[PDB]
This record gives C-alpha cells, structure tokens and sequence, in this order.
C-alpha cells in the first residue's frame, strides 16, 4: 500500500497465497509422516536460531550502537 | 460381586543434600580484590588510550577459556558450586514420577473398593430396585456375616487396602531434600484415606445407639437405616420394632412387611410391630434374653428404635442390653448416651456424624477421641413410603 | 512458614524446579519432565541479551 | 427412575406436575438416571492435578482442526 | 524320519546410557563473553593493522593445542560431551552382531521344525504320492499318538522350539539405550513364531467341531481333511461317515475305501457309509457308545460329516458327544456352534480360519479370545477325485 | 511417533549410525561393521572443504 512499486505488489501477493498454502500442506503432510531423529533436532533448532539474533537487530534498529560508539 | 485386595507398597526414600557450609571470610577480600584488579587495569587502558594497551589489557588477562573447566576445582577449595543443580534437578523429576506410579496404583485400589463398598452398599434412593439384589444377605458366620449384621450409614473417609510401606532409610532432618520429603508428606498425608465411601455401622458391637442431635436429621437417618435394612435382609432374618410418641411420623412403617409380627394378625395381614410406649411391650418375647454378647447368630435380630423419651427402659434394658435385639435411642438422654463409642452426634446441620473412630475390619474402637465420622445419608418421608410401597408388593 | 523467614538455596532451587514443573503442566498437559524445552529457550533469550550486552561493550571501547 | 422434560431436565419428585409448570399437551420422557455417586478422587501433587484436571477437562489441538485451521 | 529339539537362548542384555543433564545458564553466558572477546581482539587487530599486532592477536590466544586434550575435563567441569559416541557406537554393533548370531540359531531351528511338520503333514496335493509314507500312523498311545488323532488343516504360525530366556538386568527405561531397545523389542516381536508351519487340529480333543463360512470354503477344507485323514490313516484304524442333502457334491467319495462299510457288501464291494439323513442311520453301532471323554485309543474312530442341517442330531448328540467318534458339522447351526472352540470361521474369503489359540502340545485351548489362526488348504473336487482313484488303487 | 517430535542427541546419534549401517548393507552385502571406510573417506572430504575454508581465509588477509 505504501510503494506503489509493482515488483513490491507481486511479491506481495505472492507471498500471500504461498506461505498459508504452505501452512495447511505442512499441516495435512506432517501428522501423518515418520521423520528421522536428525531432522526433528534440526526443527528444534530452528526455533532458537531464530530467536536469538533479535535483540542485535533491536539495537541496530534504535541505533544504540551508533549512539554509543560516539558518546 | 465385585473385587477388593489388599496391597502393601514401600513409600520411595527421598533425597539427601548436604548443606553448604559457607565461604571463610578471605575469600570475600580475595574477591574484592581480583576485581580491583581488573578495574585498576581496564581503567589505566582508558587512561592510556593506545590501541596496543587496550590490545594488551584484554589479551593477557583472558583466564576464562580455561577458568570454565577450573570450575571443577571449586568444590576442591570451597569455592560456591551452583553448578550441580541439573543433576539434582533430574532426582527430583525421577522421584517425583516414581511416586506418581504409586498415587495412580493408589486409584485403581480405590475405584477397587468403591465398587465393592457400594455393591454392598447402595445408596438410598437406589434401593427402590427392590429386585434381584434384595434380601440376599446371609445368616451364617462366614462369607455374607462380613456385611450381614452391618449398615450403611453415611459416607465418609476410609483406610485403603494399600498399605504404605514406611519409606525406610530416611535421611537426617538437615540433610532432607526440601520438594521430595515434603512431596512424601503430601502424600502420606492424603493417600492415607479414600474420601467418599458408605460409611457402615454393625449391629454386632454395640447394645445400643443413641442419636443426638436435631429432630428431623435423626428421623432422616432413621429412616434411611430401617429402609437399607429392609432391601438388604429379608422378614425372616430381621424383624423391626418402633416405639414412639409421634406414630404420625412412623405411619409410612406399616407398609414394610418386617415389622410385621407373625404371632398376630389381623384384617391388613401381620400386626405391626409398633407400640406407642415402652409399657406396651406386650410383647415380652423379647424380653425374656440374657445380656448381650457383641460378636466377633439369633433367628429374628430385632431392632428395638424408642423415640418415647420413657424412664422405664432401663428396667427392662440394663447396661448391657439384650440378647438378640439391638437398639437405637432417638431422643438422646442420659441413659442411652452412657457410652460415647454408642452416640451418634450431629454436629452440622448437614447431617455431620461425629463419633469415635473404629476399625474398618472388626468394627472395634480404635481410640477415645470423638472425631468426624460420616455425613448421615437422611432421607426423607415420601421416598421412605415410595420404598415402602415398592417393598409391600412382596412376599418371598 | 509465613513471612520472610529465611530459607536455604536447596529450597530455592526446589522451588524453581516446582515452578518449572507447574509451568509445564500449565502449558502442555504432560508432566513427564526428562527433557523439557522451556529451560532451553530462555537460555537461548540469555544468549540474545549476553549477546547484546557484549557487543555494547565492544562498542564503549571506541573513541 | 425420573419423569424428564424432553428437553432433559428431571422433575422434582417432591413436587406436584402444577408447581413444576406442566401443563395439558406437554410431553415427558420416562429416565433411569444412573446413580452418579462415586469416590472423589484426590490428587495431592499441585503440578499433577493441574495437568489431569485439564487434560481431562479441555480439548487439545488435533490435526483434524490443524487442517482447517490451515484451509481457513 | 526327521528330527527336532528344542532349546532355551537368554536373550542378551541391552546398553545403558546416563542422560544428559544439561548445561546451566551461566555456562552460555560464559560462552557468550568468550566469543565477545575472541572477537573484540580479532577486530583490534583489524583497526590496528600492523602486521606485529596481527600476529600478536593470534600468536597469544592459541590454545586449542591444549584445549583438544583438555576436553577430558569437560567430564568434570559439566560441559557438553559429544566425544563418547565412537565407544557406544562400538557397543551398538558388537550387541547387534550377537543378536545375529542368535537370529541365525533361530532360523536353523524353524527350519528343523518346518521340515518335520512337513514330513508328518504334507500339502494336501501332495498327498498323491499313496505308496511309502501311506497309512503309517499307529493306532498305540505313545510314538506316533502325538500324530495320530491329529489333522493338518491349513498353514499359519507357531511357537518355535527356542525358548527365549528372558533379558534379564533390563536397565531402567530413562537408562534404555534407543537402537538396542527397540531391536530387542523387534526381536522379541518376530522371532516369537515360525511364519507358514503346518497348522493342525487334533481330533481327540474336541467332541466336535463346526464350520462356519461360505459353503465352497467349508467343501474344500473338507475334502482336504477327508483325503488327509485317507492318506495318513489306514481304513482299519479310522472310518468315515458323510451325511447329506447333496450327494453329488460327495460322489467323489465312494472309491476312498475308508468310506466302505464291512458290515454290507454289494456288487461294488464295501457299502458306502453315506447317508442322505441322520435318520438314515441304519447303523446304530456307533449311537450305544457313552459321552465322550477328551484324550490326554477306539479301535476305529468314525469321523461323521454332516451338512444336512437336521434337528435330529441333539436325540443322538448329547452336549458331550459318543465315545469312538469325532464330528463335523457343516454349515455351522447354533446345535453345534455351541463351543467356540470347536467353530472354524472363515473369515476372509480367502479361507483365514480364525479360531481359538491352543497349545501346540496338547492341543488345549489357552485362551477364549477367538484370533487368527490357519488359511486352509482347500482343494479342489477334481484333486480329490484324482487321489481318490489312486487310493482305490491299494487294497493292504 | 509420527510429526515433528523432539528427540534426544542419543536418538540423532542412534539414526546416524543405522542410516550408516544401511548404507554398507548397500553397497556392499555384509554387515560386519568392526570398520568402515565409508567414514573414513567422508573425513577425507571434510579435509578436503576445511581445507579450501582454512586458504580461502589465509586469502582474505591480504590487501
């Protein structure tokens, strides 16, 4: 809505009707399948990976690093 | 019939820590000093401003990549050591399923129970079945005598037929592990008793009974005693006697053929055994025992209810009471409640029985103590008289 | 045991541990506790926030 | 045995069919209502009872609803 | 003859494993810091520049060289330890090589049983061979007894004749090593039966037994029992009696001398001991015999087929049967449905008998669970007409 | 136990080593499994990247 670019607006829309379909075939796919000890340690770890790297990116996003490298 | 067992389980032992016995006084200074120390150098870096000090200062004193493993020598020197926390955190979780194991075999002795309990037990309103499981209680001293001479008189708390085990090798107070010994308190404390089960009065220990408390709990319970004891033992084995002041209150009585007497009859069939005084014991037949003997079995075992409030039972009642008959004391006075193992206390309008605590298995007093028994499973007049009438529609 | 009365760190951490366990019972349905994974993602919120706290240092450094 | 309303309840038998508000042209269903005493269970372990009391109690996710959560 | 022998294998004991604790908070703290400081250095260097700075930068903070052996007290101090893997990987492979050893002892066994029970049980086609192994069965009860009275009525499992000994010392189910656990569970699981044996049905114990399913189904499984029992019983120790409201379907009948009766003779030679009726039973030798008692020998034993849906047979029947004689009855009634551990059902069109498991040794019941239990060696008419004219052929 | 489940280092470990197992029942037909090459050479190829890695950045130094 913001850009009127329409690169922006196809990526959009295309991430819209993917991601939810992607939700519901990793929904029917994933009760019904066997999956190996290896891959579920990796699904764990995803979770925590993907937690961690925030609070860095917080502090970029305030510029708490650039305020602080020149006070 | 349904099943019951008893079982004996050893309560689990909890764990033992010992306890930190506190870090010596230098240790503090030495602490305070190291970081000093270490203020006193990253401060003369600032003070120094050369990239090569702020280089120097941090690269020489990186102690820490081998300081994480000489944390083992901690508990060498008398360092603090949190670190044996997960190891122990991991006992608990153990111990504490292990003792869920325990608590779920500690329910399915219980349903065990309940269903045997209240197979032998039903409930009063249940009895209009009237049918089928009637009157199949037994005279003979074996087998059915466990439950011939008992009734159901309330519910209440009970021992179970587990047996906890004494959790031998317990450690000594300051060493006890604080979740997993209060845990094992917790559990002593409330697996000790099932909750809600019919609680029973025998016939067989007591001369007499004597019911204190408000007029219309005692009559409620009366009832639900002389209507359990019509479904659960025939005309035959059980004969019932009524003496009142009130016959208003005993007229739906009539109906139930074990007050009937067999030697006179009438136009409606079998007199009723209800008279309205102690005087009017024409009958004399049941008078002519000797002192009662508590079992540990007569033709007909007569209960005897008075609510007649008369002095002259103790005449023909001494203070052992008679053969084959029991009795129960509405009314409450002096002369019935000369034995508190005998009272039966209403002490909330509910319905709460106080009374002393006896053994589940030879109905014998167990300690002096009043103490919270049953809550009465009263009933009222129209369901009395429903049973009734189902009752009077036989004859076997 | 009302009030502030003392208590050992053997009771706080058994404490913490009834307070992990209620936790767990409170958002999954499962007591069973050999491994349980609230422990290690707030370890993992530690990581972030250490993370960040040492690359604030590393930034008071320059001048 | 109760004498029920069709829509469930059981009447009180110690009232009359006026007072209870039946009337002419009403309908009533004839139950045996199973006895429904039973001990009470207990459990003393605050962690454990919370977990079975909601297990028991609540609904969990199901991968029959994950379907149409995710079709949604 | 062939030759079999049981035996008794302890299966081994599976690994054991401590499980992992897990690493306090303060140790990723620790860890953090490092990298902090690792990297702090690393960029100094960079903003430094200087070749003599870059060196320094890593010449100091090697100590990995160390650190590799140093990891040994990662043990001690409570760090991750991810290098015990190669030895219980050794472990791993050295319990599931013995477990070979002990899945190839077991094949061998189930191979020396498969070739006996063939041997005393061959395939219904087989049977065609008639001369050598024919009619070899005794009459006396020890020897050929254990195969005497017995019929091999289809194909299914049994037990083997290892007996797995317990794995005794079974560690505690947090401790189970997964890969040995589960493979001794497979173990347990699979090696527990031999898979396609002969299945066999004793006449000796069951005063009969009563077919239940589609009526090709039933025919077949009975013309193979038929020509079964002609080919491995003589005509002097076992005969044969069908009764019928179908003879066509048991015309092929009359060349099988087990059917001839003695007593008449006609033009073809022995009477054929069939009959379109129970009322048709002018023989009247084997109805004075008394109830049956099951055995734990008749000088014949008449087998009495009859899918003549009668209710004639309860007179002459009893609920426990005639001495001499075993029963079966097609086109399952409630008569005789009345055991259901005498009913065969077909329960997939194939022919999958289920029934009750009984014991491979003395062919009782073990439990009342009606479960899978043979697919049943049907055979055609043509088949059995074909071995009936080789077995009028031979006249010992 | 289908989904996406946890599971412990032992069980990722316990995996490895059947999916090793099954590999040389694969390519070759015994399963006596007292040493195996197939991990040998796929350390030779970790070398082999680690390496390429290790010069890559003794690249990156110079300027």
């Amino acid at each position: 809505l913001v850009s009127g670019s329409p690169a922006v607006l196809s990526a959009g829309v295309a991430v819209l009707v993917l991601l939810p379909a992607a939700g519901l075939t990793a929904a029917a796919v994933v009760p019904n399948t066997i999956y190996s000890p290896l891959f579920r340690k990796i699904v764990e770890w995803i979770e925590y990976l993907c937690l961690m790297p925030i609070f860095p990116l917080a502090l970029w996003l305030m510029n708490v690093y650039e305020a602080i490298r020149y006070r | 019939a349904p099943v019951v067992k008893p079982e004996n389980i050893v309560l689990p032992t909890p764990l033992s820590v010992p306890p930190p016995e506190g870090k010596p006084w230098w240790l503090v200074v030495v602490g305070v000093l190291v970081v000093g120390l270490l203020v006193g150098m990253v401060g003369m870096t600032v003070a120094s401003g050369s990239r090569l000090f702020l280089g120097a200062g941090a690269i020489f004193p990186i102690f820490m990549i081998g300081g994480v493993a000489m944390m083992m020598f901690g508990g060498r020197f008398g360092g603090q050591q949190q670190m044996s926390r997960p190891k122990l955190d991991a006992m608990r979780a153990q111990f504490m399923l292990m003792l869920d194991m325990l608590r779920e075999t500690a329910q399915e002795s219980a349903d065990s129970m309940d269903a045997n309990y209240r197979w032998f037990h039903p409930a009063p309103t249940t009895l209009a079945a009237a049918v089928g499981s009637s009157r199949m209680w037994e005279r003979q001293p074996d087998g059915k005598d466990l439950n011939f001479g008992v009734v159901r008189v309330g519910v209440g708390m009970t021992r179970p037929e587990v047996t906890w085990g004494e959790p031998q090798n317990m450690p000594t107070d300051i060493e006890l592990e604080p979740v997993t010994g209060k845990a094992l308190q917790e559990f002593g404390r409330y697996q000790s008793v099932v909750y809600n089960l019919p609680k029973m009065v025998s016939l067989l220990v007591e001369p007499w009974y004597s019911l204190v408390g408000e007029r219309e709990q005692v009559l409620g319970l009366t009832r639900a005693i002389i209507c359990q004891l019509a479904f659960s033992h025939g005309p035959d084995h059980v004969q019932m006697i009524v003496v009142t002041s009130d016959p208003d209150r005993w007229d739906w009585v009539k109906w139930i053929p074990h007050f009937g007497d067999p030697r006179r009859r009438d136009a409606a069939g079998n007199a009723r055994m209800v008279y309205t005084s102690v005087r009017e014991f024409a009958t004399e037949q049941a008078e002519l025992f000797a002192g009662r003997g508590s079992f540990t079995t007569p033709t007909p075992h007569h209960v005897i209810i008075s609510d007649i409030e008369d002095p002259q039972w103790e005449y023909v009642i001494s203070s052992e009471g008679v053969d084959g008959v029991t009795f129960f004391d509405l009314t409450g006075s002096p002369l019935w409640t000369g034995a508190p193992q005998r009272v039966l206390r209403f002490t909330d309008s509910a319905g709460v029985i106080e009374t002393l605590p006896r053994d589940r298995d030879t109905w014998m007093v167990i300690d002096d103590n009043a103490w919270f028994f049953a809550l009465a499973d009263q009933m009222s007049e129209a369901d009395a008289e429903q049973f009734a009438h189902q009752m009077a529609h036989w004859r076997l | 045991g009302y009030g502030l009365g003392l208590s050992t760190r053997t009771q706080v951490t058994g404490y913490q541990f009834l307070a992990r366990r209620t936790a767990m019972a409170l958002t999954r349905w499962r007591v069973r506790m050999e491994v349980e994974p609230g422990r290690r993602q707030v370890l993992a919120v530690v990581a972030s926030v250490s993370a960040a706290g040492v690359i604030c240092l590393g930034a008071l450094l320059w001048s | 045995w109760m004498l029920c309303l069709v829509d469930g309840t059981p009447l009180r038998p110690n009232l009359s069919l006026t007072e209870q508000e039946v009337y002419d042209g009403d309908r009533l269903w004839l139950k045996f209502l199973e006895d429904t005493e039973h001990r009470s269970e207990v459990i003393e372990h605050i962690s454990t009872a919370v977990a079975t009391n909601l297990s028991k109690r609540f609904a969990p996710i199901d991968p029959v609803v994950a379907v149409q959560v995710g079709a949604t």
